[PDB]
């Protein structure tokens, strides 16, 4: 369960959770 | 308000 | 379960969740 | 279970969680 | 109140 | 009030 | 509330920027190579 | 309360920035090689 | 309250920055080589 | 002159699977 | 002149099961 | 002459499994 941000590898871009 | 972005690039050559 | 984001590999772009 | 943000590499970009 | 963002980029060559 | 950000970049060659 | 993001951003590049030009490139991810 | 993010950058290259002209480049991310 | 973050980069690279011109690069990130 | 070699892998030696791979030689991407 | 070679692996050996693997050889990439 | 070599390993000898790899020869990237 999750209701935030799980991310492996960014590079720029904009995530909102 | 007002919230204008913009932005230019002029080039001679 | 999840109401979140789960990204692995993100370049540029937007994500709202 | 997470509301925040996890992150393994990250490379500029915007996150809000 | 307004929130103006520019940006220019003049070039001769 | 207002949030102004700008930036100029001026090359001459 | 209220969430807000800009971004600007202005790119000039010159001739051969990042280019592999006249490279030898070789690459293995992953596999298997019996010589 | 509210969140804010602003973000400029201008960015200017000259001729040839992280270019690979001419190398030789040998590149193993995983792999096996029985030589 | 209210968060708030500004962010203006102005970059300038001349002929080759970062640059890999004519190197030999071997590189090997995990992986098994019986030579 | 006498020669031999013998190989025995077992099981997913040098495989990828379930991995995200992205990759790039040479090449423009925006955004 | 005699010769021999043997090789025995036996699991994963060398794998990128499971990985997130992002490589650049050159190229660009803009945001 | 003679000659041998016997090599016997195990499991994830040089493995990658589960990491998160980002790589770069050369290139450009913005942002």
């Amino acid at each position: 369960s999750n209701k935030g941000a799980i991310i492996g590898l960014m590079v720029g871009g904009v995530v909102i959770a | 308000g007002y919230e204008v972005h913009h932005q230019k690039l002029v080039f001679f050559a």
